[PDB]
């Protein structure tokens, strides 16, 4: 039973593992009534603890190469409080190393910067020098060129991540994307013309054709090979004028006379 | 000249308007602007470097039919401002009007 699912990961057939995860999620509730709930560990206990963490980690793993974000959050959040807890005694492995890896590449990914700070504090003791920076390191030097905002290095160990992929994969394709929509932002700021060729050396684009494909997409024309950035900006900001909050935030000068007498009336 | 001047209701007219409304070249606007001030049918100042032509007062005239129209217009107009601007004005700082 507990150990079809551990066998049905490394067949290789992960939709068989993903269809057979209800059922032992039934079995879920017998080994948590095992264990203590993380209040006192004893040499029955640590068996106990062991194995609610192996069905768990053949699925995160599962989940991640098959696109299903919900289940590798749960199936993660669970392993991050059993491996906290306690001294060590067998509460890190190969597999928490990697696993805290590719959960740190969601979170660039969805460039969320505010919590991967954070969780990073979090973990902080745990992988200073006790799984130490060996496949950890992979985000620790992404988020330090792209702080630098030299996107060259950036780019460059994304491409480099070939040798590097066991399901990085599902990080790395997406971090590429967000790389040209930093970028992109960037360059309206400093100039309104582009030649062709400098929009793809930039972005980053391997073909010339899905260099202007993208443009479209942007909502840019490239027009006699040149950007012109000069349209929608404009267009955005009267677009924004109009909405509803609007008049305390756009501030009145007349509203500043009308709040001063009412303080000193009061 | 004039005419234009009394139903446009931008205070501003470039020369070139001028030029092709009178069927007189550009050379002739000079002198034009130019005998109008004297004459004092109308005020205001020659600026060639924006080829502008600005009048600030405009002699009396005949209000012809159409026009009673358009008065009523510029002042329907006008009463929307000074109305949504009383309101603001009423609401805020209810607290003194004693």
């Amino acid at each position: 039973l507990t150990k079809s699912l551990s066998i049905a990961f490394e067949n290789g057939d992960y939709a068989a593992c993903e269809k057979l995860l209800p059922p032992i999620k039934i079995e879920l509730i017998k080994n948590n009534l095992l264990i203590p709930d993380l209040s006192i560990q004893n040499d029955i206990y640590l068996n106990d603890l062991m194995i609610t963490k192996r069905i768990l980690e053949v699925g995160a793993l599962a989940s991640i190469q098959t696109f299903n974000f919900d289940s590798f959050e749960n199936y993660f959040n669970q392993l991050k409080p059993y491996y906290f807890s306690n001294n060590h005694k067998l509460s890190e492995s190969d597999k928490k190393s990697k696993l805290i890896s590719l959960y740190l590449l969601n979170l660039l990914s969805q460039n969320n910067t505010t919590k991967f700070h954070s969780e990073l504090q979090y973990l902080d003791k745990h992988i200073k020098n006790l799984e130490d920076d060996s496949l950890l390191s992979y985000p620790i030097k992404l988020d330090r060129w792209l702080m630098e905002g030299s996107y060259q290095k950036a780019w460059d160990l994304l491409q480099s991540g070939s040798q590097n992929i066991s399901e990085f994969d599902s990080f790395t394709d997406i971090l590429k994307s967000a790389i040209r929509d930093e970028i992109a932002k960037n360059t309206e700021l400093s100039y309104d013309f582009l030649p062709l060729s400098n929009i793809k050396a930039l972005l980053f684009f391997n073909n010339e054709k899905e260099t202007e494909k993208f443009a479209l997409e942007r909502n840019w024309p490239i027009v006699n090979s040149k950007v012109y950035f000069n349209n929608q900006s404009k267009e955005k900001a009267d677009y924004e004028d109009e909405m509803m909050h609007e008049e305390d935030q756009k501030t009145n000068i007349i509203e500043k006379a009308m709040d001063y007498a009412i303080s000193i009336e009061n | 000249l004039i005419e234009t001047v009394f139903v446009k209701n931008i205070r501003m007219l470039s020369f070139e308007d001028i030029s092709k409304a009178t069927h007189l070249p550009k050379d002739n606007v000079e002198h034009l602007v130019m005998r109008a001030i004297s004459l004092g049918l109308l005020k205001g100042s020659i600026d060639q470097v924006n080829e502008l032509v600005t009048i600030s007062w405009v002699q009396p005239r005949i209000i012809s039919g159409d026009q009673i129209t358009k008065m009523k217009d510029r002042l329907v107009e006008w009463n929307d401002q000074v109305e949504k601007l009383g309101k603001k004005m009423e609401a805020r700082g209810q607290s003194i009007w004693v």
